[PDB]
């Protein structure tokens, strides 16, 4: 061993991801009249942990009927989820919200519902995301929505106000201008731009100000001038497969899951 | 260096659905073995599931009269709910099992004296007739009891039901309702018996079981 | 016979589905001057029932002209049918209706017209369905329609009211948000999600509360605020071929068919 | 000259032990057939005689104390007479059968805390000890419960009895009496539990049956 | 096992009738300077019970003189009572 590890006893592994496939299938009978030896075993040295569990007579458990397979992470997370929503009282103002995995951050400002529950399952995350937004109410309203990477000059989160940024300084960042009239819904793939190797939501105090933020998104509206007619927004996320994952964690307690 | 024999601390037994794990353990003590004593005590096929559950049972009977009008239901019966019951030894099998599935086969018998006349209709309908019109019962598996010719019918159905398998303690709804109607009324002579008997039989097929449990008691 | 059936007499079959093809075709003359023996026969032992009927001289009955073939169940049921319809008096309320094969259930709440007549022909049904809906009246109204599987927490059927469900708890179930403006009509394939092997409508009492329900569907509207302009809905169903069928039944009586 | 089909007046059915002879007769009406729906409801071995009767049953238990003297019988038990009983689902099988024969297998278990000491002796004796002297019980099949080493024993006997097969309603005399004695008295420390539990198990082997009959009821 | 017996540990037998013949005969020396291993053993699991007893040096115990053999049940019970 170049790494210097000395030992008499065997060295082994534990908790290998995706040991088996979710769908039930054949990728005979299972076990009987031979020996149910694995029943009694000690739970510590992973060797004996990595033995196959066996208890009673069994039959090969038939076959799933349907091919659509729900326990692969992607095919699951394909379905989007709620993210955040808000309104406007005014014309020609901008609202910004961060996208932050902080589990400490508690909604209405923070990840609500499923997503909150979601990203605390594993330490590391990286890759692209899919932002969608949806509009309501008065039409022939215009908007521009620019995406701001972490740390660059940005106006406050969770605030409805007019910006001080150069329109240039905005638009060059990449932008989409659109009319509430014609479509009203949007699907765009967030890029992955970070100076981080990855991002993570299980954090506390100092770092949570940083590594927890995937990035910022701001939206500004124009020509809403007539106060009536009640605009509102909604935003949904889902993850393509070009993103990946790392290193599971323990899931949240009951008291950590909120919803609105 | 011949080592002395090592006592076996840990050994595992098992049978049927059962398991033990024992630290006092040691080898098992046999004497003799299975035997066949060639002068046989009773030469019937030895009992087994095949022997018991598969057999016929008298179920329900009612007499059939003249005063019944058209489609006056003489017999509204249930297959399952009647079998499960104290009165049989097939009762034993189910009463210890939670889940069962099976096929059904039915016999129906009468004895019209050829001077009588009429006809009966036997339909095996899952669920219930509900609002399904009377007229069409022949759609279902069926036979036609006819005073003239056939005195007997035999119907055979495999399993049909909306769930995995039936459950006795808490049946959702009866699997096979057995309906019988007056197909052509009984018209009689004078002095002839104005009534005639009707009987029914049943047996399971491919009976499978699951889920032993005392909770039936 | 492993199954133990003893018998002297022949064992046979009865009522084999799809014995013949609906369209008339050749898949010579038929019968004459040979023997019309099948004319007289007894109707009980299915053997003699399964003889081919023969009575008079015949000629092979020519050919259908058109290929479009209407007696295959699918090609028939492709055409949708009415399902249910209703209105709204209010803004920001939700209406739910179950989809239930119950024949006992009598419209306006229940399957009306053709469908009612339809699903009582056969015991078992399974597979996907095609729900469509259609909108009327005022425009730039928004809605969200989520599909709820059987038994999970759901607000009352046949009711127009605001829900207590978490918007999360709604949307994660899968959803479609849409504008009355742009399109107004919708075609989506209901999934098959059930803990049942299949579903059936011929039922009574206890079970009809359960096995008769294919699932639930709820619709909620927003920004209808101005009471005028009279929205209304309509819903139509048809069945793809990935669904199947089992075990015919007897059809309904006259008095069981209602319509609206 | 093609003859028309002849109605079959006489035909015979049968199943299990049953028989009918019918003059109304005709052919049988099937639909479908046996099926295997490949998504399996419950994947245990389907129930059968093998499944049910062969399994273990807790039978009898008694605690074992110090005050017992030498050869003070802690346990005088009967195999058969206890099994047949309302409390089991194996009850079902017998209660519908008159004659049965079988092998027996026994488990016996205790848990002496190693600070305790003593030993027990398990003998399977057909008939009774009668006047057979205590001393020799080891002649019979047996094992020795010993606080030191084995906490468990397993005994297996095939069928031994003077008649063709046992009969439940009117047993001549109990086949296997199961005796247990105090082989070396329990001596204890101070503060140690002065008692210890004892349990027993059983199961049939090669169980054969004969003679279905309602008369049990 | 058709009979369904499951087990990890060996299954064996006990108390096989007529293991040996009554008359003493040869049907060498017996045991010595090799190992007296069977001396210490546990008496429960019949395996260890079915080991041959061995304790000290021995000699093959010669021969019976007479053929008339009294420990066969029949030849005994021949004499009436």
């Amino acid at each position: 061993d170049d790494s210097g590890g000395f030992s008499t006893t065997v060295s082994t592994e534990q908790n290998v991801p995706d040991p088996q496939v979710g769908i039930t299938t054949m990728r005979m009978d299972v076990s009987g009249v031979q020996a149910p030896v694995g029943a009694i075993t000690t739970i510590e040295d992973p060797v004996l942990a990595k033995k196959v569990p066996e208890t009673f007579p069994e039959l090969k458990p038939g076959e799933s009927r349907h091919t659509s397979d729900h326990m692969s992470i992607y095919k699951f997370m394909g379905r989007s989820h709620f993210l955040c929503t808000f309104t406007f009282n005014s014309n020609n103002k901008e609202y910004t919200f961060p996208i932050t995995l902080s589990s400490t951050s508690n909604p209405p400002h923070g990840l609500p519902s499923t997503l909150r529950w979601f990203f605390n399952l594993f330490q590391l995350y990286r890759g692209p995301l899919d932002l969608t937004i949806i509009i309501t109410g008065a039409t022939d309203v215009d908007g521009m929505a620019w995406f701001t990477p972490v740390g660059l000059a940005v106006d406050t989160p969770w605030v409805e106000k007019e910006s001080a940024l150069q329109i240039d300084y905005k638009t060059a960042l990449g932008a989409v201008r659109f009319n509430t009239r014609r479509t009203g819904n949007i699907q765009i793939r967030l890029p992955w731009y970070s100076y981080l190797y990855a991002v993570s939501g299980a954090l506390d105090g100092l770092g949570d100000k940083t590594d927890s933020t995937f990035g910022l998104v701001s939206i500004q509206i124009a020509n809403y001038n007539h106060s009536d007619e009640y605009l509102s927004f909604s935003c949904y996320l889902s993850v393509t497969e070009q993103s990946e994952f790392y290193f599971p964690r323990a899931p949240l307690n009951s008291n950590a899951m909120l919803s609105t | 260096e011949q080592m002395i024999q090592s006592v076996d601390r840990t050994a595992v037994t098992g049978a049927s659905y059962f398991t033990s794990v024992d630290q006092s353990s040691v080898h098992t003590a046999e004497v003799g073995s299975h035997q066949i004593e060639p002068l046989k005590t009773s030469v019937d096929k030895p009992g087994s599931k095949k022997t018991q559950g598969e057999k016929f049972f008298l179920i329900h009977s009612a007499r059939w009269l003249t005063t019944h009008a058209l489609f006056h239901e003489v017999a509204k019966l249930d297959v399952v709910k009647l079998l499960y019951n104290e009165q049989f030894a097939v009762q034993g099998l189910l009463r210890y099992h939670t889940y069962a599935r099976f096929g059904i086969e039915i016999q129906v018998q009468i004895n019209p004296t050829p001077f009588q006349q009429g006809g009966l209709i036997c339909a095996m309908v899952p669920g219930d007739q509900s609002y399904g019109s009377i007229a069409s019962l022949t759609v279902y598996p069926h036979g036609l009891l006819n005073c003239n010719i056939n005195n007997v019918v035999r119907i055979k159905v495999p399993f049909i039901y909306t769930r995995g398998a039936y459950h006795f303690k808490d049946p959702q709804y009866p699997v096979w309702e057995l309906t019988i109607r007056v197909w052509s009324e009984l018209n009689i002579g004078t002095g002839t018996s104005a009534y005639t008997s009707l009987n029914v039989l049943a047996r399971f097929t491919d009976l499978e079981l699951h889920g032993l449990t005392p909770l039936s008691t």
